[PDB]
């Protein structure tokens, strides 16, 4: 019951930032850029 | 359908498969014609050493030589084991398997189903034995006809070697045999075949020497050269320096002790040396005419090398392991092992020892014999190509004139045996069954297939091959049409028809019963193959 | 990964064609070497030698086969030979048209694998018990009678040209080893040219090796014979043991410990008042003076096997311990001991009382074409050893399957049902034999498969086909009647096959351990 | 070891002789793709997804036009694949049974080829049975409905055909094709139907109109005198713009008299050319070429519609339904080559602008979801648009009983035949028939019927009430069969007669060969 | 004949995907699935929006269906189906392209 | 001798260049007389493109496929004179050449100059040609026989 499928295009090159562990990501990101300015 | 079973398989199929079979064997004896009699001509051959071998002789080429069409290695098998059961006809053979597949195939490529030439084949093949029974001459070998076989080495030898070269061997060859030849119908070759080769002179140079001529000498200086009257002893047991099987090793505390056993080791051998000695005195104290000579089959060490030029003892170690029987025949005295039951009764004598050394090597001789059922070729010949093309030529007529004698028969040569056969095939094909018609083809081309012979041998001649076979043919019915019968074969040198009983050129019965059972065997199973397959493991 | 990746599936009627694909076209490499016109599928092995034969299994066994179907296929060949001898062509192209008239015929049209299975499972125990009631019992001693036997199993492969040698050399073989037989005491030794006509059983055995001293015999009349298990030198301490000297003397005392060791064998070995003495392992140079006074030639490193096969012969038997050897363990009455020379190399043959043993002298054209007869002998011997047990032969020649044919076309009618199809595949399968029989010879096999098949339904059990005719023949008349072991295992396994590659739906490939 | 070679006459080929890759590899070769459209014929037949050469993708019942979306090597397969090709372009129907007759007419000939019959036996005793078939076909043949060119009697013909392709909806579909071709009839163009398919909606969403349907652009404005109706028409192959010379058109100024002149002279070289349209009273112009823009600006204050883009193929099918005559020389605006067109508006359909003709040549607006869907039910449409121009052109539109019907008779039919020639021939006339056992397995095999009890009730019920006698899908018909009559479920003869020939050349031409020979890529 | 070795005529050229029977019904089926789990935040009031970033580096944010659906380049022609299943939607309503 | 002068030429010598020529010849008589008369058969030809060829004609299978042999082109060219100039009997002269060159090699093999047969060819060629001149039987074909001449398309 198991194929090696292709659903979106060049699905390999493909990387998803998935729920919350996202958000954090997304808030630090900006944290960072604040840091550079703030000052 | 088999290209499903494995991916990666050759395959010859079909009218493919015979095909491939009969182009490579009307191939083998294309490059295996050269050789056929003494119209014939020499090869050099060199491996990727760059060793120069240098025969004409059949086998010779097959042996020397990396074969790889498939077909072709299993046709030099047949070669193989003609030479080694018969000693010649290695060539007949492989153009006798050529003609024979070359002449069934141009019936079947006008739609003959092979089964029906091989049955024709075989019908052919026992129509033929049958004939050599009653073709060959009886030869009464018991009277041992001294002239008559020196016309069988003369016949064998030419074919292989120089104008020169064979009036030569000729009688080495033939007196070696006929002392070997014993009068209970026995003939072990091997021990009165002692083939010795030396670097020196020439070809030409070899000798009959009625004894052995050895490949070693004395050790040691002091040695006698010359042995007038030589009672020879033949032993086996080591003479030298042996530990114990079961572990050796000593200890001992004093500096005496030492050499109080220094000598202790020694022992053993000296007490084997004394009883030596002591037959080395009994029998030689009393006649100073009569000598005494020892070759040895195990070694003989450094400290007893002194012993025996001492005493005047001509020693002689490490002689080859089946030389213990070759002397036992060449002298009379049994081969003792050990040293400890040796009596005067068992000493063989031979009139005459003498050591002659050429560079660093020495031969050690047996001569003038009282009587000898053994003998020695000594090959003497100056590069080392020819030590053993003169070697191969012997070899290929010392088997021959002994097939004169193993077989109470002989046949007449220059091939007037086959051409025989291809008259009597020809017109008896009507009468051997009234046969089923289609056999009849396979040995229509049978018969006609065996005048390989006769024509591969006028091809090397120069002459018109098909001149001088139509030649023997024509003065054959004048013999026909006259009654009386005589034979009548090739002479090679005129290009015209001959008489070989009258010619002096003889050919060996079981040469050609074992080439006629051999090339049809190996004929009439190449033709029966429909597949040639090549599957198995990486 | 999910499973392991890099594995390739075949499911369903997918896989199914495979198996049948494969199985069938195994078949067809060896059709056009079936019976009397059949051919020789010359080989090329992997490193370097030539095989060349018919002999179905011998055929086979030197191909490759990669695709499991026919690895299973080809396999079952080696049963068939491992069994009987004979049959062994035969099994392989049934085992291919029991799946090829039977499967895709009936696969294809819906029908479940398990109920075909048990559809072909009975339609053997049918087959059997027809192909046993078409047979006839024979006597197996009149030796007369089973040389046709003989006669008829040989006349197959390129040995036919002199059967009537080669019958008394397989039943002369299996006669003299008969409580019942094991042909692997019957050793075959090979030797190049002569003529068959040359080849002679004798009731002995030959050995390669020459005497190990000169001085001994080459000719014994009747030599008293003893065997050994044990090497003629003085044998060391398995407890490795080391000897340390400290006085003069002690030297030669110990070194002639061994050169008495042996005088302690010679006096214990010929004290059996022998004259012939034969060893597993090799003898001593000191060993051969003793026994040169004892007045026994002596031969030494003898195959282990070949002492069995000699102990038999001569009635002696092998001792390890020269210690205990009695006055039983002699060679009582073997007639002859002699050293004859077949050009170049020594041989020693061992000839003449109650033999059970036997060597096998061939002689032919080659090394090469000797071994196609050794593969035909082989295939004789068996035959005649199958019948002393199963004493009972099938009327062959095609006629024996022909039987199974019309037996089992009546019972599928008389079944219904959907049972039917399969059990009517059998009796499909049967006829492919005639088939390539006809086929073979070159007759059109439709007009005589037709002038068969009918002509067997009110004109007897024993109408089948001659080969090198290639017309309808009564078989009785003839004289080609096959071993009933032989039609009983070859339909056997041939159903036993196609009822296992059945099971197969799917293909799972790249497993590993 | 190491083998030797056969023969070396060519560049590096490949053989396959003895009828193997003819007689066997051949035939199972064939199999793989006779199992392909074994699933696909009839109504419970199932479609197949074929991503082609460059990622288009393709969903299709048809047999021709799946065989035609795929690459294929094996040339004895190549065979049989233009012979779908062939019923295709000759009867657009009977693409799925050209396969599994020849097919089959294959696989069951193997029975044959292993028998010990010869290749050339075969092959006259399969010519021999065909030459029956279509006698004994003649001879079974109902309802040779020509009643002129009636519009319910077509409902009837056509809804089997769109049937076993797109069993969805049969009765929607052949109303929109049987409408649009009442719309044409008074040779019955195929090419007097058109097709244009636009997403959104559903399948009956779908529409007919008495005209076309244009996805272009229309320019200055649209006609409203629609409500009022009567509009006039003309079309151009001429380009609307000042007519160049097509040898280098230069303007060579002398004068500065010539620069005014000749640009306000242009102004009125093409408002006359304008004029003189417009003064013929005509509301419409069709230009195929290009219109200039000096040329629209003056059209469109005399207040005419302008509809530029079309290429040679809508000029034609419009010309057909307005009833005008295009002329490519712009001085000739005749009245007597004029159209008229019932209503020219900017419906909005998937928010496209796009212009109506409506109200001879008539245009089916499939709607739908997926554009993918849409373009097999064109397929389907063409299939039975094609099966109407097949009834008009020969003398006779003609009905077999199908479902199963007229193959099973011919079972039966073919036999008799078969026992009357004896000889060795009369095997392959006999299998032939066998053979025909495929098209109701087929279609049972796809509704999931025992094929071991359903055929034998088939068979059972064909032995005169017996010759409509044919398999159906369901549970209380998973009991058997349908009287076919009854159900308004036929196909027609001129289909099935080019199905079993073709089919029968191409299992014998493939038959014909027994050494095929092939040269590297 | 020419060859020693007459390989296997094949089918189709090299290279060609075949699947059949149950194995692609429900292949399809789970891969249609894929494309809608991935599309089902997007519904309703508290519905989440995505973050996509082409392969041209082109950044877009939406809860747009088809826009979303779109964006994704959905090469399985089973899975392809639903992304002309919502550009429908939006061609005839503009609205329920998610749902 | 010849190989001082060019290193790297190939070159096929004496008794092997005959033997080359007749096996080639031979080999393509070989490939060719499964297409001799209506009891011939028909054969498929597939070339690089994939376009279906499908004829018995012996000249078909020499256009359509890559000759390699050079004493093959050879005979080839022979065929093409022969459907350029009379349209029929292209595989009559290659099997021709083949049992020709086949039948000499039987004298050659034995030990016969080849000059011999090919004399023996000629002189047998030109006796031949005054036997046909005789063997022929002549239809009135200025009376334009209807049926005979629908007796020659039939053949
Ligand atoms: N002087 C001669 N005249 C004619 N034939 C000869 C003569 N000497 C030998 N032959 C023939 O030559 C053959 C020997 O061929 P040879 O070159 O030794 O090859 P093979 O290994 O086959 O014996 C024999 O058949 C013999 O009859
Ligand atoms: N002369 C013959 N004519 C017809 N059939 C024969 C003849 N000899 C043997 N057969 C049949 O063919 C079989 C022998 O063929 P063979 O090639 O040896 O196959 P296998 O190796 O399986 O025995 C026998 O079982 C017999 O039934
Ligand atoms: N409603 C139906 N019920 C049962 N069978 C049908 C029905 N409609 C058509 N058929 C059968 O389907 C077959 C046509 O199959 P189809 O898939 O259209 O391929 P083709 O038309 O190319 O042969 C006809 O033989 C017909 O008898
Ligand atoms: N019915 C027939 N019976 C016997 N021979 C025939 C028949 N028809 C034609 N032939 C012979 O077959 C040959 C025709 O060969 P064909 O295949 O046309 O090749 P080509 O004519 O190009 O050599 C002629 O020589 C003719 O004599
Ligand atoms: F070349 Be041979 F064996 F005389
Ligand atoms: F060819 Be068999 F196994 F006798
Ligand atoms: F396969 Be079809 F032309 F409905
Ligand atoms: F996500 Be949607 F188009 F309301
Ligand atoms: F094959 Be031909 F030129 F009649
Ligand atoms: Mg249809
Ligand atoms: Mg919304």
């Amino acid at each position: 019951m198991g194929r090696p499928f292709i659903i979106v295009k060049d699905q390999g090159n493909k990387k998803r930032q998935h729920g919350l562990e996202a958000k954090k990501s997304h808030i630090l990101a900006a944290r960072s850029v604040a840091s550079i300015i703030k000052t | 359908s088999l290209q499903l079973l494995n991916p990666k398989a050759e395959s010859l199929r079909r009218d493919a498969a015979l095909k491939v079979n009969v182009t490579s064997a009307e191939g083998l004896q294309s490059v295996l014609e050269t050789n056929l009699g003494p119209k014939g001509t020499l090869k050099m051959l060199v491996d990727g050493a760059g060793n120069i071998k240098l025969t004409k002789d059949g086998k010779v080429l097959l042996t020397e030589m990396q074969i790889q069409s498939p077909t072709a290695v299993l046709i030099a098998r047949a070669a193989a084991a003609q030479d080694e059961i018969t000693g010649d006809g290695t060539t007949t053979v492989v153009c006798l398997v050529g003609e024979l597949l070359r002449q069934a195939h141009r019936f079947i490529q006008e739609g003959v189903h092979p089964r029906i030439i091989t049955d024709g084949f075989e019908i052919a093949r026992k129509e033929s034995m049958k004939f050599l029974d009653e073709f060959k001459i009886s030869k009464t070998n018991l009277s041992n006809d001294r002239e008559f076989l020196l016309q069988v080495a003369r016949s064998s030898l030419l074919t292989k070697v120089d104008a020169d070269l064979t009036e030569v061997l000729t009688p080495i060859v033939t007196d070696a045999v006929l002392s070997v030849y014993d009068a209970q119908a026995d003939n072990l070759d091997l021990h009165m075949v002692e083939i010795m080769q030396m670097q020196h002179l020439s070809p030409k140079d070899t000798t009959f020497i009625k004894g052995l001529v050895l490949d070693h000498g004395g050790r040691h200086p002091d040695m006698p050269t010359r042995v007038k009257n030589a009672y020879v002893l033949i032993l086996n047991v080591s003479l030298e320096y042996e530990k114990t099987e079961v572990n050796s090793g000593f200890f001992y505390s004093s500096a005496d002790q030492r050499d109080k056993l220094a000598a202790s080791e020694r022992k053993f051998v000296d007490a084997k040396l004394k009883k030596i000695i002591d037959l080395k005195n009994e029998v030689c104290g009393m006649d100073p005419d009569k000598g005494f000579v020892i070759i040895n089959q195990k070694g003989i060490d450094p400290m007893s090398l002194d012993v025996f030029a001492k005493h005047n003892i001509l020693a002689l170690r490490r002689a080859k392991r089946r030389n213990m029987e070759r002397l036992q025949l060449v002298t009379g005295g049994e081969a003792q092992n050990s040293v400890e039951d040796l009596s005067p009764q068992i000493l063989g004598f031979s009139g005459l020892v003498y050591q002659e050394t050429i560079g660093e090597e020495k031969f050690t001789y047996v001569t003038e014999n009282t009587d000898p059922k053994s003998c020695t070729i000594l090959i003497k010949g100056s590069t080392h190509y020819a030590l053993a093309q003169t070697k191969d030529a012997v070899r290929d007529g010392l088997r021959a004139v002994a097939n004169v004698l193993k077989d109470k028969n002989i046949i007449p040569g220059a091939g007037a045996f086959y051409i025989a056969l291809s008259r009597y095939l020809r017109s008896a094909n009507m009468n051997k069954l009234g046969a089923k018609g289609k056999t009849k083809t396979g040995i229509e081309a049978f018969a006609e297939a065996l005048l390989v012979i006769p024509k591969t041998l006028v091809k090397n001649s120069g002459f018109d091959p098909l001149d001088v076979l139509a030649m023997v043919e024509d003065e054959l019915d004048d013999a026909q049409d006259s009654d009386e019968t005589r034979y009548v074969g090739v002479d090679l040198n005129i290009g015209d028809s001959c008489d070989p009983t009258i010619e002096g050129i003889w050919d060996s019965y079981r040469v050609l019963r074992n080439a006629i059972t051999g090339a049809t065997g190996i004929a009439s199973n190449l033709l029966l193959c429909d597949e040639l397959l090549r599957a198995g493991r990486s | 990964v999910f499973m392991n990746a890099s594995q390739e599936r075949t499911t369903g009627r997918q896989a199914q064609i495979s198996n049948i694909t494969a199985a069938k076209a195994v078949a067809d490499v060896i059709r056009t070497c079936l019976g009397p016109k059949a051919m020789l599928k010359m080989l090329l092995d992997p490193m370097g030698g030539l095989v060349l034969t018919n002999d179905g299994h011998a055929i086979l066994r030197e191909i490759d086969v990669a695709h499991p179907a026919a690895k299973s296929m080809l396999e079952l060949s080696r049963t068939q030979d491992e069994e009987v001898g004979d049959g062994t062509t035969t099994v392989i192209i049934l085992a291919g048209e029991i799946l090829a008239q039977c499967a895709p015929y009936l696969i294809e049209k819906n029908i479940h694998p398990v109920i075909i299975i048990q559809a072909l499972k009975k339609a053997l125990t049918d087959a059997l018990e027809v192909i046993k009631q078409v047979s006839k019992p024979v006597d197996v001693e009149n030796d007369a009678a089973m040389k046709k036997l003989i006669q008829a199993s040989i006349g197959t492969k390129y040995v036919i040209h002199w059967s009537e040698k080669m019958c008394e050399l397989a039943l002369d073989a299996v006669k003299t080893v008969r409580e019942i037989d094991i042909k692997r005491y019957v050793r075959v030794e090979k030797i190049p040219g002569g003529d068959v006509l040359d080849s002679r059983v004798l009731k002995g055995v030959l050995l390669n090796k020459d005497v190990v001293h000169p001085k001994m015999s080459r000719h014994i009349e009747n030599p008293r014979v003893v065997l050994l298990d044990c090497p003629l030198e003085y044998k060391k301490g398995e407890s490795q043991t080391n000897i340390e000297i400290e006085k003069e003397e002690d030297w030669n005392r110990i070194l002639q410990i061994e050169e008495e060791q042996v005088q302690l064998m010679c006096e214990q070995i010929l004290a059996v008042r022998p004259t012939l003495v034969i060893t597993e392992k090799g003898v001593s140079d000191l060993a051969q003076h003793y026994l040169l006074k004892g007045g026994c030639s002596v031969l030494r490193r003898v195959k282990k096997s070949d002492n069995n096969r000699i102990a038999r012969v001569t009635g002696a038997t092998i001792v390890n311990r020269v210690e205990d050897l009695k006055e039983s363990d002699v060679g009582t009455n073997c007639g002859l001991f002699k050293v004859e020379m077949i050009g170049d190399e020594y041989f020693s043959f061992l000839d003449n009382g109650s033999g059970k043993a036997c060597t096998i002298m061939l002689r032919g054209g080659s090394k090469d074409i000797l071994n196609e007869i050794d593969r035909n002998l082989q295939d004789a011997m068996a035959v005649a050893r199958n019948v002393m047990l199963s004493p009972s032969l099938s009327p062959g020649g095609g006629a024996t399957e022909m039987a199974v044919s019309v037996k089992l076309a009546e019972k599928a009618k008389q079944l219904e049902g959907i049972q039917q199809w399969p059990y009517q595949a059998v009796a499909d399968a049967m006829e492919c034999i005639p088939r390539t029989l006809i086929q073979n010879a070159g007759g059109d096999p439709i007009r005589l498969l037709s002038q068969l098949r009918a002509k067997h339904a009110q004109g007897n059990f024993t109408t089948g086909i001659d080969g090198d005719k290639g017309k309808i023949v009564d078989m009785v008349s003839y004289g080609i009647w096959e071993p009933e072991v032989i039609k009983q295992q070859s339909v056997k396994t041939a159903i036993e096959s196609a009822c296992l590659l059945l099971r197969v739906d799917d293909i799972v490939s790249g497993v590993r351990k | 070891p190491q083998n030797p070679n056969a023969g070396l006459f060519k560049q590096g080929y490949n053989s396959y002789s003895n009828a193997d890759g003819q007689i066997i590899k051949s035939i199972a070769a064939i199999r793989e793709l006779h199992q392909m459209c074994l699933t696909s014929m009839g109504p419970c037949g199932r479609n197949k997804i074929i991503v082609n050469h460059l990622g288009k993708i393709i969903i299709t019942n048809d047999a021709a036009t799946m065989l035609r979306e795929l690459d294929i090597v094996h040339p004895a397969v190549k065979v049989l694949v233009m012979a779908t090709e062939q019923q295709k372009i000759d009867m657009g129907d009977g693409t799925n049974l050209v396969m599994i007759l020849a097919g089959e007419l294959l696989n069951v000939s193997e029975k044959l080829i292993s028998m010990g019959l010869s290749a050339v036996e075969i092959i006259q005793g399969y010519n021999m049975a065909r030459k029956f078939t279509l006698k004994e076909l003649d001879e079974m043949v109902v309802g040779e409905i020509t009643d002129k060119n009636d519009k319910n009697e077509l409902l009837k013909m056509i809804k089997p055909v769109i049937s076993s392709k797109k069993y969805g909806s049969e009765d929607i579909l052949s109303e929109l094709v049987s409408e649009a071709v009442s719309h044409v009839l008074p040779y019955f163009n195929v090419d007097s139907i058109r097709v244009v398919k636009i997403m959104g909606g559903s399948l009956s969403n779908s529409t007919v109109i008495k005209g076309m349907v244009f996805n272009r652009e229309p320019e200055g404005h649209v006609k409203s005198l629609s409500e009022d109706k009567k509009h006039k028409v003309a079309v151009f192959t001429c380009p609307l713009d000042i007519a160049n010379t097509e040898t280098k058109g230069t303007v060579l100024l002398h004068n500065a008299q010539e620069m005014l002149d000749f640009s306000k002279g242009e102004e009125k070289q093409i408002d006359a050319m304008m004029k003189e349209i417009a003064d013929m009273g005509v509301e419409c112009i069709v230009a195929g070429a290009g219109v200039g823009e000096l040329a629209l600006h003056y059209l469109n204050r005399y207040g005419i519609l302008v509809l530029k883009v079309p290429s040679k193929f809508e000029l034609r099918r419009l010309c057909r339904v307005c009833g005008a005559t295009p002329l490519p020389r712009l001085g000739a605006p005749t009245p007597e080559e004029l159209g008229l067109v019932e209503t020219v508006k900017t419906m909005e359909i998937g928010g496209d602008r796009v212009t109506v003709f409506k109200q001879r040549t008539s245009t089916i607006i499939l709607r739908g979801a997926t554009q993918n869907n849409l373009d097999d039910i064109e397929r389907a449409i063409d299939d039975g648009v094609a099966a109407v121009k097949g009834l008009m052109k020969p003398s006779g539109g003609k009905l077999l009983p199908g479902a199963g019907a007229t193959e099973i008779e011919l079972i039966s039919r073919i036999t008799k035949y078969g026992e009357r020639t004896p000889g060795l021939l009369q095997l392959a006339i006999k299998q032939f028939a066998v053979a025909f056992e495929v098209v109701p397995r087929t279609l049972a095999e796809t509704a999931g019927l025992d094929v071991n009890e359903v055929l034998p009730n088939l068979y059972a019920a064909h032995n005169t009430d017996h010759l409509y006698k044919g398999v159906d899908i369901d549970g209380e018909s998973d009991e058997g069969v349908k009287d076919i009559r009854e159900e308004n479920i036929y196909d027609m003869l001129a289909t099935k007669k080019f199905a079993i020939n073709v089919a029968t050349e191409a299992a014998t031409t493939v038959l014909s060969i027994d050494q095929i020979i092939m040269a590297k890529k | 004949n020419f060859g020693s070795q007459t390989p296997t005529i094949v089918v189709l050229k090299e290279g060609t995907d075949a699947s059949q029977g149950k194995g692609q019904i429900i292949s399809n089926i789970n891969a249609c699935v894929a494309v809608q789990e991935a599309l089902k935040p997007t519904l309703g009031p508290l519905g989440s929006d995505i973050l996509i970033v082409t392969s041209n580096q082109k950044t877009t944010i939406s809860n747009d269906g088809a826009t979303i659906l779109k964006l994704l380049d959905v090469v399985h022609p089973a899975a392809k189906t639903l992304v002309d299943i919502s550009r429908a939607q939006d061609a005839e309503v503009g609205d329920g392209t998610t749902s």
